[PDB]
């Protein structure tokens, strides 16, 4: 009959069998994951291969539709992604090359070590001993000496594999109708066929200019006034104007403020709030902390854990000979199973961590009803942003003193909202900057306006403009510092992490809104309230169905982005910190260079 | 004397229910029916009676009795009723609208799951035309989708029209086998011959 029949009845065979090889992958991946042995690996790459081919023939067969003839709109989001993530276009031996480009990345960064000067004796890794030093030792000669020696040991290997990757991947772009991989990235957000919703592939980059561009006073005042504080640590490498070194930002490549709290306390004398003596006295189990996060999502309507979660689900390391890793994560291996793989101690974070780990298994049980291909997000930034909209009621006081974990007698003033704000500060406004100018430079190096032998030339040179940190080593082209990178080396989207923050500040001022809350923005909790949980659930339930303006809508009421909910929760902040800031330049000056 | 009991511990205890798109179908006639045996078993997902109240079920008494048996879908059970539509409902069973009897339904995961993954249980996916009532369906012909008659193969717009469940002892409700008995009665000009107990 008609091309719209034949392809429901194609789907509807699809559908069926991809359940099947899904569930037989991900059960597969699982078992590795929970028992490291060879056999394990095996059975993973069985499986992959099994899904991976599986893919591609149907890749192939979906060709025969023209997307032209279908007008229900449903059935074309199905055909466009099945279409387009299987397809290859390369001839066998680019194919080929690429993979072990990519193999030869991820190994090498796996592998990668340095270790002390001139002795060759004994080395270490990244993650046991660098991270621990640039985290925690003060002294000056072993940070520069290490961010700079990691570097030069895995930028300058990683250079030309780098330019040859850069070069087939755009020919991967050019093949397909995208102008350049830099715009198939951006086309993730790419909406069409909706008249009053539709969003085109470049207005994201003017949307992300403009946002920015708002922000820019908070994040210069909240520079001073470190670079003020840092003066105390380091007085003579510090200049009062100049940008600060890039060796002395608590980590390796400064994405996160946070290690720095302890040295910009505003108010040290104040007790901090903890709870883990509290959860020490009252002799807490891993269980007691997962059935408490359980009944904060029952206080709110949404349903609870079924019984295959809580008897397949592992929360302790098993130790002895059994060993796994402990990244936290949350798994759906579809059909109705739901798990979560971490490994727990009695300590506040993995309290918090709970709470957000089980935002997503409850994100993933709310589209399960939707067909196969449509099992997803709106976009790459919403699974993200609802995992961490709920972090920031679970640490709010009122909800500890709900529990009891914290005493009745707590008091609140300055000091305590103060801190508080500052310490989310720390890693939350921090990393923005960071994060736009990574996207934005290697959007600049896929387009190709950019030579080869300015690479780092650029690189550094927006570094001082926007991010406001200058290099302390001067570095020629032979370096590739952006290959340091675990996301730029792995072939991962960055942006997603810029446009998650500016959503989850959008998503909790409208549900305090609905919950009737009054007072600070910051001091806020949805435990009681139900309209929140149904609104919530409401656009829970989507999945991909619908474009993700409309999504957006139906939540705040708006068809963008939006900066004036994330400023709103940091204004007390601001203003102190105006205060503070009376006899400090504000502003970094790019003509200064720590080595002379 | 009650000598002559109706054979009730057979259909519930087969061990195997067959596939949906061929149930199973059995008559009861010229015996003395006791439904006090039918709750011995274990708590019942589903206990659904529709013409008939269950308590006023060894007083009156029909003419025959019609067993059917199977197995489904956990999520699949609704569908067993008058009036509903899916593709189970139109495609491998279709009840009456205005069907009397009683259906029972329960769970039976221990017994029909396997870590490696049940194949033997299957169910049709597509069909040309919709079922009369109390019909069943056994052909085995690829259903051609597409203008060109491609000559009974496997292909393009040529798909196989019995489908295969899956099975494993790790799923979650909803999608675990469920096994479903369905009874019917029925009153004619005949002899009733078919009766429960008498005190
Ligand atoms: C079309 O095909 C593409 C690729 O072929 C598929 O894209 C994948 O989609 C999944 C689903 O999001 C991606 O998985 C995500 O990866 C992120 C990257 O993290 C890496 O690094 C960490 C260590 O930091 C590793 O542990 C991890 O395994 C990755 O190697 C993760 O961060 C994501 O996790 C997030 O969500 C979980 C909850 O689900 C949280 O607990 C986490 O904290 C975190 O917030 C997530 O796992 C995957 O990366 C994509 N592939 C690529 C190459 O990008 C599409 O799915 C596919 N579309 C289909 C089939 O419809
Ligand atoms: C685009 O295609 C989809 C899928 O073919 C269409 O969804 C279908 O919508 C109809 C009604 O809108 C659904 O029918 C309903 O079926 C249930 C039983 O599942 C029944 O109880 C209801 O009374 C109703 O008859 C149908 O199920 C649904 N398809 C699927 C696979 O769920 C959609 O309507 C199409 N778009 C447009 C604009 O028509
Ligand atoms: C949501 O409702 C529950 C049920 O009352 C609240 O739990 C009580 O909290 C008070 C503190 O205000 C305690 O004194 C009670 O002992 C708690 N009762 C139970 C049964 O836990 C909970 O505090 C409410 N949530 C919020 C944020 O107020
Ligand atoms: C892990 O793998 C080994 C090797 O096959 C196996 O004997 C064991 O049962 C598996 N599971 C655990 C929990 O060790
Ligand atoms: C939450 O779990 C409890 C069992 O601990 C259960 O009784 C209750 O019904 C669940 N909540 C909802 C809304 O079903
Ligand atoms: C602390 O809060 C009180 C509110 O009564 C206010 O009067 C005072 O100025 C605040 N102090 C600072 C340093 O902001
Ligand atoms: C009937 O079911 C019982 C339940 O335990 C079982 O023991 C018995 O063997 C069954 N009879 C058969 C299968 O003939």
């Amino acid at each position: 009959s008609t091309i719209e029949e034949q392809a429901k009845t194609f789907l509807d065979k699809f559908n069926h069998e991809a359940e099947d090889l899904f569930y037989q992958s991900s059960l597969a991946s699982w078992n590795y994951n929970t028992n490291i042995t060879e056999e394990n690996v095996q059975n993973m790459n069985n499986a992959g291969d099994k899904w991976s081919a599986f893919l591609k023939e149907q890749s192939t067969l979906a060709q025969m539709y023209p997307l032209q003839e279908i007008q229900n709109l449903t059935v074309k989001l199905q055909l466009q992604a099945l279409q387009q993530n299987g397809s290859s276009v390369l001839s066998e031996d680019k194919s080929k090359r690429l993979n072990t480009i990519l193999n030869t990345m991820s190994t090498i960064y796996s592998t990668g070590k340095v270790c002390n000067p001139d002795n060759p004796q004994e080395c270490l890794l990244l993650e046991p001993g660098l991270n621990e030093i640039m985290a925690n030792s003060l002294d000056y000669n072993e940070r520069l000496w290490a961010w700079e020696s990691w570097r030069s040991e895995v930028g300058k290997q990683l250079r030309p594999l780098y330019e040859e990757y850069v070069v087939l991947k755009n020919e991967m772009a050019r093949a397909n109708h995208y102008e350049d991989y830099g715009d198939y990235w951006r086309g993730d957000y790419e909406v069409n066929g909706v008249d009053g919703y539709d969003y085109s592939r470049g207005q994201l980059i003017e949307d992300v200019e403009h946002t920015f561009e708002e922000i820019k006073p908070l994040y210069e005042h909240l520079h001073a006034y470190v670079r003020a504080k840092l003066m105390n640590a380091y007085p003579s490498y510090i200049s009062p104007i100049g940008c600060l070194p890039a060796h002395l930002l608590g980590d390796m490549w400064g994405r996160f403020w946070t290690n720095l709290y302890s040295l910009t306390v505003p108010f040290g004398q104040k007790p901090n709030i903890d709870v883990t003596d509290a959860m020490v006295d009252q002799a807490w189990d891993a269980q007691r902390i997962f059935k408490e996060a359980e009944k904060f999502f029952v206080s709110v309507g949404l349903p609870n854990m079924t019984q295959g979660f809580w008897e397949n689900s592992m929360l302790t390391d098993p130790g002895n000979v059994q060993k796994a890793v402990c990244h936290p994560t949350a798994w759906d291996l579809g059909k109705g199973d739901f798990r979560i793989l971490m490994c727990t101690k009695v300590t506040m974070d993995d309290f918090l961590t709970a709470h957000h780990e089980m935002g997503h298994i409850q994100y993933d049980m709310a589209y399960a009803a939707q067909p196969f291909l449509l099992r997803n997000g709106a976009n790459e930034g919403f699974h993200e942003a609802v995992g961490e909209i709920m972090s920031l009621s679970a640490a709010t006081p009122k909800h500890l003193k709900s529990i009891g974990l914290l005493s009745p007698d707590f008091q609140e003033d300055n000091e305590t909202e103060i801190n508080f704000l500052l310490k989310q500060a720390l890693t939350i406004v921090g990393t923005l900057p960071f994060t736009y100018m990574l996207e934005k430079w290697r959007w600049m190096v896929f387009k190709g306006e950019i030579p080869k032998d300015q690479w780092m030339k650029k690189w550094w040179e927006m570094k001082r403009e926007i991010v406001g940190v200058v290099e302390p080593v001067p570095h020629d082209e032979t370096y590739c510092d952006p290959a340091s990178l675990f996301h730029v080396s792995n072939d991962y989207s960055f942006i997603r992490y810029y446009t998650r923050t500016l959503y989850q500040f959008q998503f909790q001022e409208a549900l305090c809104q609905a919950a009737k809350h009054e007072g600070p923005l910051h001091k806020c909790d949805i435990s009681n309230s139900t309209e929140a949980g149904q609104k919530l659930f409401n656009m829970l339930r989507l999945g991909k169905s619908e474009p993700w303006t409309l999504a957006l809508e139906n939540v705040v009421g708006a068809k963008n982005m939006n900066v004036r909910p994330l400023l709103n929760y940091f204004e007390p902040l601001f203003t102190w910190l105006k205060d503070q800031n009376k006899n400090s330049f504000v502003g970094w000056s790019t003509d200064w260079s720590p080595y002379a | 004397n009650i000598t002559n009991l109706c054979p009730f511990h057979e259909v519930f205890n087969a061990t195997t229910f067959a596939s949906v798109y061929a149930w199973n179908r059995k008559r009861i006639s010229n015996c003395v029916a006791d439904y006090s045996v039918i709750y011995n078993f274990a708590p019942f997902f589903a206990f659904k009676c529709y013409g008939v109240s269950p308590t006023k079920l060894n007083d009156l008494c029909f003419t025959n009795v019609y067993a059917d048996s199977f197995v489904i879908r956990g999520n699949e059970v609704s569908q067993i009723a008058p009036g509903q539509t899916g593709n189970i409902a139109d495609y491998n069973y279709k009840l009456p609208d205005d069907f009397t009897g009683c259906v029972i339904a329960w769970n039976s995961n221990k017994l029909d799951s396997k870590p490696s993954g049940n194949y033997n249980y299957l169910y049709r996916l597509f069909r040309k035309s919709k079922l009369k009532p109390f019909e069943r369906d056994i052909s085995t012909e690829i259903y051609q989708a597409g203008n060109k008659p491609c000559n009974g193969v496997a292909g393009p717009n040529c798909y196989s029209p019995l489908q295969s469940y899956g099975f494993r002892p790790t799923y979650g409700v909803g999608h675990q086998p469920y096994r479903v008995v369905v009874l019917s009665f029925e009153l004619l000009h005949a002899p009733a011959t078919v009766c429960g107990p008498k005190k």
